Order: structure tokens, then C-alpha cells, then sequence
């Protein structure tokens, strides 16, 4: 009987593959073809942020494009104000193995998590001065590879036991959890409406999840190894994913199958992380090569390099305004860029 | 019987990602096309914005 | 006239080629020593900073041996006394800079050996008082014979190598190279006595190669240095007129740069690391 | 000077916070890393009860005035690929072997293969590549007793030698250290341990002055 | 919750010595700098000394420089105020304000209960609060209005001026700080508007506790400065 279960999910999975071909008429490099190119794009180094002596694993900026936060296997968790380069906090860890941080939309909490199994939340705005450590969620058997806030409350966490969840704060527990995939979740974006967000594994498949229901809507297999970072488009009908086979991908929720690919001869390094501008012209992707490249989104062509860091761009992060782009490597530097 | 429960799950998880309406790759190639360019100005990576109000000159 | 006299009194009064080519070939090897460390990134630390000054250094001692080669001979007496005194503090200032950069490579090798540490790091203040130590020294040492201690007016107390130089100052040059040589040898010893007794109090080699990549050292350092050591300390016990071997002083100062110009080949032969670097 | 007096003061606590960061740096750069690793049931819980007699669990202990972190990544059900370069500069790994384990099965082949193969896994991987294996027979007493009535070769069906415990336990070494490539950029410290002894914490402690010593010789330029 | 308690005043001949400490508790004293604000008996505030977190930085006014030092224990989470030669224009009630300076804070945050001091028989901005006084109705809505000699506007966009208010028989409590941005706890009906030289407070539906003195202050030229102070009685 698991025979005739195994033949319908491989005829299913071919309703899904002609489905999808039936509503492909013509590619994005058509659509994109006479549109004008972006041009070269040079963005320079405008701030460097030091302070940090292990490498750097995540950065996230925050709803004001000045503070941003950053975690580094020394056991710190830094606030910088980027506009100043001043250490606004410096918050020590009770784990120095953290690979993941986010930093709240109000911007009174601050989070992180890593090999430790848990996500830690700090709370910024304390009467008594200093950083608390305001909760401490526990639940994942696997590593946090992300975690991002949906608002103070409500945290969104994926873990290296291939399973999402979906944390209310206050009480600590697992309101909802996400699962389905067969891989180690990598990473994960939120939807600009945060009613939705697609999560990456080490399955090399995304999937899309709802955050009432806890259901997956959706699944996209493009890639060929493991994806490391996603992204959504500015719009929220699309997103973008690195893997480690040197490719990104761009995929398309309405249309549900893959629409571009972002590849390079000479490129054969992993992308740690990509990100895209406020328009969603330029996609920035973080690679194992020590650089940072910036591809135009619509036309596939890379525009840019961002070749400022002596070791892998772990984490890449672009503000809310668009006005500057945020990548911390593994050199224990982050650099601002414009 | 875990293997065919997991069979199973996985079955009505495929027909529920198979009655979702798509909509042709030309629409919403066109459609990002379209956002891309509406927000164009709104962008100042795109455009080197000038040193008078980016903050980090 | 002071060329003339201090030159009739000591007797000197009247093969460049190959030295001045071997002089180009140590401006080539040290410029492609500084350009291997200055690509590298991961070399952008006090080892091979201390390293990179020992190779400018003998940059330096390169430049002024061909420039001295250049000036002398029969072109010695179209110079003024402070041209000539320029002259010779040059190339004094170069090699004393050459060897205080030894100076500085060994104690910073002894400092690295001695706090045990994990670690190391950029110590910055270390490192700029070392580097600014060895060249204001030797900037000093090479300035006071023109500063008013030389021989002008002390004509009967004068030294037959260098007949404007007094001989109180050679004696004290010569006291500072012992001193200074005398640092390094007991600064190398102590640092393979220590790596020794530590590799043999623990119990289950690099002890070997250690004593093997100082025993190069050092003997290369001696043997190029001792003839114009040497000569140093005779031309003092010599009248002027009696000592003919000081008269052919030409060659302990081409085993001095020598020496100055193999250094690199020492400090990246014996390093694995720079080696690999240099190869690509 | 453009600054406010709320800037100069933002300022001046940015700069303690630098100091803070350069204490904290310099007090955890006089520490020493280990990350433990083995297979299940090899006997690192001995190990770690022994160094405390003299997600991820860290142990901290003192010897001779050195202070030993090791990270027991343990319990950690994920892809060791994805969070293995986390460890990429500790001192040394201490890698636990369970000699009674050369004729025990999980599958149905021999547990001390799967000890063979992480081993070559981890000694061979590109991040520790410098990094020193610490490598530790555990289980001497149990080993000694299984070879006089069950040859070596069950495990190794090209051993041509006596079941005794010297030629047995030397040909273990031997294959284990065999899976080196990096012969000449890391070198192995083998230690035949068991329960009952109290030589452990001393042979690390030896283990890692050797490596420290040949880090400050590469640091000098000359190794 | 956060609480510093001042002792050491008392009657003190003229030309004497005093020594003022300011106790802390529930916050991390440490990480703030610290404030001695003087409130003469009749008159209104007045800045007196400050010393930063880590004693990196430590200013006076000009009134009390070289007589007055203030320093401060860290572990022992104290603040001390050392007085030589006593003049008789010491003799007043003094505060120690905590303060913390980052990108966001609000400094000014917290005050002390204040320990009373009872002395025996150009160049600073000087705000200006013209009205002494001003009667109000519960319900009603009341602008209290402000002027710097000096505009208070930086290069970097802040406007630092601080609103305070004193109800009778209590410590000053911060209100508004850098013009616009409410303090922690303070109700929405009070709004901090103005620019340049110009300023003023507004309060909409007053209540029967906004009853009090409220002060103005700046922050821009580290020669701190009050306003004369603007009370608010009811009818
Ligand atoms: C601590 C350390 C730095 C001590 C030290 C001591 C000595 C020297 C040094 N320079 C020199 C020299 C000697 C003769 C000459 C000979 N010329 C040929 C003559 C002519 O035709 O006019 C002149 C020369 F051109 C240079 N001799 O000793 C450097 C460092």
C-alpha cells in the first residue's frame, strides 16, 4: 500500500511540473529584454564598524536605517549607530556560539540564537539602564540559522531540526510550528505584510507558509544544493534564494515555478546571503569568494562588485530607505556601502 | 504504520499544492517589471544619490 | 685642502663594477621581499613588519653602497669635507639601521617566545617604538661625526680607513656593534634554550630545526661581519704609515653588504610560509 | 570640534565600550579551545568527568594555569557542514575512540569503521586543516580483555598479527593515524586512556603546549 | 524600582566644608553619568556639577568652580559633592540627576529627593520664560511658552531642550526631552513643539496633578542653563 501512496505522489508531483510548464508562455529574460540596463554600479565604503574580534555570522539594520545589530562568535551582540560608527550597546552572550541575530521593528528587543538551541531575547528599553535578557525560548532540537520578529510579541525561528516555529514571546511557547522540510531551514524572510514567509533548507527546496493556518502553500525546487539565504521582493509576490551551487534564483508566488537565474562561469563559491534594494532592481548576494556581487534583478546581468572584505561575507543586510547596504564578514569588519 | 501515515500526509499535502490558481510567468513578469520601474526614482542605490542628504558623506 | 692633508697623512693619498651589480641584485631581492609582504594579506602583522623594515633596511644599505661606490675613487677629492662627511655617515647611518633591525627582529622573536600566549595579536606600541628606536639610533650615530666629533684640527689622532673620522669614534661604534651583537647571539640562545627545555619537560623535532635555522643565522651574521670587525679594531691599534691591510678595506665592506643583501634569504628561506607566498 | 555635548558623551561611551570589548577580548585570547567529538558510547563523558575531576555543552577547567574550554557539540542531530566552521580556530580536537568497540555493530558493520570514517572527516576537512587531533583510545582495560577471545580480525581482516594487547592497540593507532593526509601542516597526539586513570588532563594539558609551541614558532617565522 | 537618596546637609557656617552623597539603587549606576542641580529656596534650578560614566569627563559652573568637586564610587554606587569655603548663596535643595547619553536615550530620566543646604548668617544661553505664572481650569488646555538666546538647533538634526515639571513638595520630573520625544511615563497630553530660539509645552486636558512649576532647559552648550521656571496654579 505505500507503493500506491509512493506512484500518486510521483503522478501528483508531475500534475505539479505540467501545471506549471502550462503557465510558462514566454520567460522573464523576453519580458526584460529591451528594457534599459541598470549600468555599472559603484558603491563605495562610507563606515567602517570595528569592535568585533571573532568573525561575524548576522547583522540586522531596524525600521530607523541608523542602529543596527550585529553577532559575532566572540560572545557579543553589538548595537552600532552607522550614521556615527558609535557602539550604541554591547550586550554579552551567554553563548558565544550565535549565528543568527534580528533586531525588533519598534526596536525595544533585540534577538539571537545559535548553536545553543534557543533564542534569546533582549530587551533594549530597561528602566534600570543596561540590557536584560527579557526570554529565553527553547524548543528547537536543531541550531537557530534565523529568526526574525513579526512584532513584540510574535517571533518567527528556523532551526537546524528541519522545522519552523512560531513563538508568542510573552508566554514562551511555540504557538504554531512550520514542518515539511527535509533538510535543515537556512534561512528565512518575512513578507512585507509579515502574513506570509518562505523559508530555505538544506532539502534545496523553499517553501511557503502561512502564518495562521501553519500550513505550506507552496514549494520551489530550482536549485541543486543547499539554500542558504532568501529574500522577498519589495512587493511580496516574489522572492529570491542563494544556494551553495553558486546560483540564485528568483521565484515567482503567483505564477508558483522558478522565473530567473542569477550564475556566473567563474563563479563556483556558495552565496551566504542575498538582499534586495528598495525598488527590487538589484539583488545583492553575498559569496564564499570574498566578495559581494550586485545582479540586476530583472536583466540577470551582474551590475556591481563589492569587493571590500578579507574573508567570507557572512551577512548582508539592506536599510529600510535604501539609502546604504550593511555587509559583515568573517574578517570581524562591517562595512557600509553606497 | 508511521511510513504510510507519512506517505499519506505528504499525498494530501501535493493536492493542496496542486489546486492553487498560477497565473502565466508573462503576467507576472510584467507585473515586477512594472514595480520595478514605478519605485525606480524611489531608489537611491539605483541612482548615486547626491552628497547633499545621503547621510553617510 | 682638508681632503688633501687628512688623506697625505694617513697614506691613502693618490671591481667597483661587480660590487655596485651585486648592489642592484640586493635592491631587486629586498623590493621583492617588501612587495611579497605588502600583498599578502595575512602578513599584515609585527613579525612581518619587523621583517619588512629589516628588508628596507637593507634596501637602504644597497642604495648607499652603490652611491658610495659611485662617489669614491678619484671622485673622493671633487667633494667638500661635508659632502665627504655626508659620504660616510650614509652608508654608517644604513648599516647601522640594518643591524638594530636584526636587533629589533630578534627581541620581538624573543618577546613572542617569552610570554607564552595563545594569541599573539598587534601589539602597535611595541612595534613603533622598536622600529622607531633602531632608525633614530642609528640616525644619531651616523650624525655625530659631522655634528663636530670627527678629526678636523685632531689631524695627528685620525684613523687611516676613514681619514676624516676620529678613532674615539670608531672605538665607539665598534663598542655599540658588540653590544648590539652581543644582544642578538644571547637574545637566539635564549630563545632555543627555552623552546628546548620546554619541548623536553613534557612527554609523549622543532628543537632540531630551531637550533638548525639559528645556527644560520648567526653564523652568517658573524662570518660576514667579523673581517670589517676586524679591521675596525686595527685600524685604532694602527699608526698611520705602518698597517698596510688597512689601505685595502674595500672587501670586508662588500662582505658587509653581503650580508646585508642575503639576510632575505635567510628570513624567507627558512620560513615555510613565505616561501609558499613568493612561489605564487 | 562639530560634536555636541550629547555626542561627546555618546562618544565617550562608545570608547568604554571599545575598552570593555579589548578586556573581554584579551581575557578570552589566554583561553584555550577544544572541541570534543567521537562516536556514540565512545567515552567522552569519561573524558569530560575527568577533566572536571582535575544543544551544545561547554566545560571549563584549569591546569597548570592554562584554562580549557571544550565545546561538546554532543547532541547536536544536524549537518555537521553547516555549523562545523563555527570551530574553525580552536586549538585542538580531542577525538574519543572506544577500542571495545572494534567488534560491536550498530546497520551491520563495525562501529570503529564508523569511527574511522568520522575521524577521516574531521582530520581531513578544509577548515582544520592546522588544527591538532588529540586522539584518545578509551576503553584499554575492556579492549585488553576482548583480544585474548576475539581477533582484531573481525575489524580488520588484513591483520597479520598476534591477539595481544600491544600488536593489536599499535596496529589500531597506526590505522587511525594512517587517515592523516595533512601530514606536515597538523600533527597527532595519541593517549591510550581507560576509566580509572588519571593521566588525562595531564597529557592534554602536554598536548596543548606543544601546539602552543608551535604556533609561537610559526608566528615568529621560525617553523 | 530606581531611587537615589541624598544626605550630608545641614547648617554649615560661611566659609565652611560639606559633604553631599547621593545613594543609588535598582539601576546601573555605573553606565550613568551623574548631575548636582541646585533649586535655591525661593528661586528657581540650577546646574551645578556633572561627571560621566567613568569619570571620563567632569564639569562645574562657573559659580562653584574650585570650591566644589564631585566624584563618584562605582561599586559603592555613591555620588559624592565635596563643598569648600561656603558662601551664602550655597544654601539650597540639591538634586542628583541620573543620565545616560547614546544614540535615543533621554537624559535627565531620573531625579533625587534632593538634601537641603542651609549656609548661617556672558557667554551661556539664557532661556527665558517670561510668564512667572499662569491660572488654569482642569480640562482645559495650557501653553507654556520658551526662548534661548541661542538657538538650540545642531548640525545633526537634534533640537536639546528639556521640559520639566515640579509639583509642590517634589522632585523636578522630566517631561520632554529634545523638544519633541515624551519621557517614559508621561502621559500624551503633554507635546513639545518650537524651533531655533522659539519654544513652547503644550498640555491638553490638564489635570489637577500637572499642577506645579515647569522648567526650561538646554542641553546644546555644556554650560547648562534653566529657565526661571513657569507655575501653574488653578482657579
Ligand atoms: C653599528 C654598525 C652600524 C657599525 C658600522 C661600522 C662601520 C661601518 C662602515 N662603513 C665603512 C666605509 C669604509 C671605507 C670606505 C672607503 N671608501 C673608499 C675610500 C675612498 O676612495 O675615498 C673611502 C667606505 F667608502 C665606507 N666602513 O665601515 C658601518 C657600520
Amino acid at each position: 500500500e505505500l507503493d500506491q501512496l509512493r506512484q500518486e505522489a510521483e503522478q501528483l508531483k508531475n500534475q505539479i511540473r505540467d501545471a506549471r510548464k502550462a503557465c510558462a508562455d514566454a520567460t522573464l529574460s523576453q519580458i526584460t529584454n529591451n528594457i534599459d540596463p541598470v549600468g555599472r554600479i559603484q558603491m563605495r565604503t562610507r563606515r567602517t564598524l570595528r569592535g568585533h574580534l571573532a568573525k561575524i555570522y548576522a547583522m540586522h539594520w531596524g525600521t530607523d536605517s541608523r542602529l543596527l545589530v550585529s553577532a559575532s562568535q566572540d560572545g557579543k551582540l553589538i548595537i552600532w549607530d552607522s550614521y556615527t560608527t558609535n557602539k550604541v550597546h554591547a550586550i554579552p552572550l551567554r553563548s558565544s556560539w550565535v549565528m543568527t541575530c534580528a533586531y525588533a521593528p519598534s526596536g525595544n528587543y533585540v534577538a539571537c540564537g545559535g548553536l545553543d538551541n534557543i533564542c534569546s531575547i533582549y530587551n533594549l528599553k530597561t528602566r534600570e539602564g543596561n540590557v536584560r535578557v527579557s526570554r529565553e525560548l527553547a524548543g528547537h532540537t536543531g541550531y537557530l540559522s534565523c529568526c526574525r520578529f513579526l512584532d513584540d510579541n510574535q517571533i518567527v525561528t528556523s532551526s537546524g531540526d528541519t522545522t519552523c516555529a512560531l513563538w508568542d514571546i510573552e508566554t514562551g511557547q511555540q504557538t504554531t510550528t512550520f514542518t515539511g522540510h527535509t533538510g535543515d531551514v537556512m534561512s528565512l524572510s518575512l513578507a512585507p505584510d509579515t502574513r506570509l514567509f518562505v523559508s530555505g533548507a538544506c532539502d534545496a527546496s523553499a517553501k511557503l507558509w502561512d502564518v495562521r493556518e501553519g500550513m505550506c502553500r507552496q514549494t520551489f525546487t530550482g536549485h541543486e544544493s543547499d539554500i542558504n539565504a532568501i529574500c522577498f521582493f519589495p512587493n511580496g509576490n516574489a522572492f529570491a534564494t542563494g544556494s551553495d551551487d553558486a546560483t540564485c534564483r528568483l521565484f515567482d508566488l503567483r505564477a508558483d515555478q522558478e522565473l530567473m537565474t542569477y550564475s556566473h562561469d567563474n563563479i563556483i563559491c556558495g552565496i551566504t546571503s542575498v538582499s534586495f534594494s528598495k525598488s527590487g532592481r538589484l539583488l545583492l548576494a553575498g559569496y564564499d569568494d570574498f566578495n559581494c556581487n550586485v545582479w540586476d534583478a530583472l536583466k540577470a546581468d551582474r551590475a556591481g562588485v563589492l569587493a571590500g572584505h578579507d574573508n567570507r561575507v557572512s551577512c548582508l543586510g539592506v536599510t529600510d530607505d535604501g539609502m546604504a547596504v550593511a555587509t559583515g564578514s568573517w574578517d570581524s569588519f562591517l562595512k557600509i556601502w553606497n | 504504520t508511521a511510513s504510510i501515515a507519512q506517505a499519506r500526509k505528504l499525498v494530501e499535502q501535493l493536492k493542496m499544492e496542486a489546486n492553487i490558481d498560477r497565473i502565466k510567468v508573462s503576467k507576472a513578469a510584467a507585473d515586477l517589471m512594472a514595480y520595478c520601474e514605478a519605485h525606480a526614482k524611489e531608489d537611491p542605490l539605483l541612482t548615486p544619490v547626491p552628497a547633499s542628504e545621503n547621510p553617510f558623506r | 685642502d682638508i681632503i688633501v692633508r687628512h688623506y697625505n697623512y694617513t697614506g691613502k693619498l693618490n671591481t667597483s663594477v661587480v660590487f655596485i651589480l651585486i648592489c642592484c641584485f640586493i635592491i631587486l631581492e629586498n623590493i621583492f621581499v617588501l612587495l611579497t609582504i605588502w600583498k599578502t594579506k595575512k602578513f599584515h602583522r609585527p613579525m612581518y613588519y619587523f621583517i619588512g623594515n629589516l628588508a628596507l633596511s637593507d634596501l637602504l644599505a644597497g642604495v648607499a653602497y652603490t652611491a658610495n661606490l659611485l662617489l669614491s675613487g678619484a671622485t673622493t677629492y671633487k667633494l667638500t669635507p661635508a659632502q665627504w662627511f655626508l659620504r660616510e655617515g650614509s652608508m654608517f647611518v644604513a648599516l647601522s639601521a640594518s643591524v638594530f633591525s636584526l636587533l629589533a627582529i630578534a627581541i620581538e622573536r624573543y618577546i613572542t617566545m617569552l610570554k607564552m600566549k595563545l594569541h599573539n595579536g598587534s601589539n602597535n606600541f611595541r612595534l613603533f617604538l622598536l622600529i622607531s628606536a633602531c632608525w633614530v639610533i642609528s640616525l644619531i650615530l651616523g650624525g655625530l661625526p659631522i655634528m663636530g666629533w670627527n678629526c678636523i684640527s685632531a689631524l695627528s689622532s685620525c684613523s687611516t680607513v676613514l681619514p676624516l673620522y676620529h678613532k674615539h669614534y670608531i672605538l665607539f661604534c665598534t663598542t655599540v656593534f658588540t653590544l648590539l651583537l652581543l644582544s642578538i647571539v644571547i637574545l637566539y640562545c635564549r630563545i632555543y634554550s627555552l623552546v628546548r627545555t620546554r619541548s623536553r619537560r613534557l612527554t609523549f623535532e622543532k628543537s632540531l630545526a630551531l637550533l638548525k635555522t639559528v645556527i644560520i643565522v648567526l653564523s652568517v651574521f658573524i662570518a660576514c661581519w667579523a673581517p670589517l670587525f676586524i679591521l675596525l679594531l686595527l685600524d685604532v691599534g694602527c699608526k698611520v704609515k705602518t698597517c698596510d691591510i688597512l689601505f685595502r678595506a674595500e672587501y670586508f665592506l662588500v662582505l658587509a653588504v653581503l650580508n646585508s643583501g642575503t639576510n632575505p634569504i635567510i628570513y624567507t628561506l627558512t620560513n615555510k610560509e613565505m616561501r609558499r607566498a613568493f612561489i605564487r | 570640534c562639530t560634536l555636541s555635548a550629547e555626542d561627546k558623551a555618546a562618544v565617550e561611551r562608545s570608547k568604554m565600550i571599545d575598552r570593555n570589548l579589548r578586556e573581554d577580548g584579551e581575557k578570552a585570547a589566554r583561553e584555550v579551545k577544544l572541541l570534543l567529538l567521537g562516536a556514540g558510547e565512545s567515552g567522552k563523558s569519561t573524558i569530560v568527568k575527568q577533566m572536571k575531576i582535575i544543544g551544545i555543552v561547554e566545560t571549563h577547567f584549569t591546569f597548570k594555569d592554562l584554562h580549557f574550554k571544550m565545546f561538546d557539540v554532543g547532541g547536536q542531530r544536524s549537518e555537521r557542514k553547516k555549523w562545523i566552521h563555527c570551530f574553525e580556530g580552536v586549538t585542538a580536537i580531542i577525538f574519543c575512540v572506544a577500542l571495545s568497540d572494534y567488534d560491536l555493530v550498530l546497520e551491520e558493520m563495525n562501529r570503529m569503521h564508523e569511527s574511522m570514517k568520522l575521524f577521516d572527516s574531521i582530520c581531513n576537512n578544509k577548515w582544520f586543516t592546522d588544527t591538532s587531533i588529540i586522539l584518545f583510545l578509551n576503553k584499554k582495560d575492556l579492549f585488553e580483555e576482548k583480544i585474548k577471545k576475539s581477533p582484531l580480525t573481525i575489524c580488520y581482516p588484513e591483520y597479520a598479527g598476534s591477539n595481544t594487547y600491544e600488536e593489536a592497540a599499535a596496529y589500531i593507532q597506526c590505522q587511525f593515524e594512517d587517515l592523516n593526509k595533512r601530514k606536515d601542516t597538523k600533527e597527532i597526539y595519541t593517549h591510550f586512556t581507560c576509566a580509572t586513570d588519571t593521566k588525562n588532563v595531564q597529557f592534554v594539558f602536554d598536548a596543548v603546549t606543544d601546539v602552543i609551541i608551535k604556533n609561537n614558532l610559526k608566528d615568529c617565522g621560525l617553523f | 524600582d530606581v531611587q537615589l537618596v541624598e544626605s550630608g546637609g545641614g547648617l554649615v557656617q560661611p566659609g565652611g566644608s560639606r559633604k553631599l552623597s547621593c545613594s543609588a539603587s535598582g539601576f546601573a549606576f555605573s553606565s550613568f553619568g551623574m548631575h548636582w542641580v541646585r533649586q535655591a529656596p525661593e528661586k528657581g534650578l540650577e546646574w551645578v556639577a556633572y561627571i560621566s560614566s567613568g569619570s571620563g569627563t567632569i564639569y562645574y559652573a562657573d559659580t562653584v568652580k574650585g570650591r566644589f568637586t564631585i566624584s563618584r564610587d562605582d561599586p559603592k554606587n555613591t555620588l559624592f559633592l565635596q563643598m569648600t569655603s561656603l558662601r551664602s548663596e550655597d544654601t539650597a535643595m540639591y538634586y542628583c540627576v541620573r543620565s545616560i547619553y547614546y544614540y535615543g536615550s533621554s537624559p535627565f530620566d531620573f531625579w533625587g529627593q534632593g538634601t537641603t543646604l542651609t549656609v548661617s548668617s556672558g557667554s551661556d544661553i539664557v532661556m527665558t520664560q517670561a510668564t512667572s505664572s499662569v491660572p488654569v481650569t482642569p480640562g482645559e488646555s495650557v501653553s507654556i511658552s520658551c526662548r534661548s538666546s541661542k538657538s538650540l538647533l545642531h548640525s545633526n538634526g537634534n533640537t536639546y531642550l528639556y521640559w520639566f515639571l515640579q509639583r509642590p513638595g517634589q522632585s523636578p520630573q522630566l517631561l520632554i526631552y529634545r523638544m519633541s520625544n515624551l519621557a517614559s511615563g508621561v502621559p500624551d497630553r503633554f507635546s513639545g513643539s518650537g524651533s531655533g530660539t522659539a519654544f513652547t509645552l503644550t498640555i491638553s486636558r490638564l489635570e489637577a496633578e500637572d499642577v506645579g512649576v515647569y522648567y526650561c532647559m538646554q542641553h546644546l552648550e555644556y554650560p547648562l542653563t534653566f529657565g526661571a521656571g513657569t507655575k501653574l496654579e488653578l482657579k
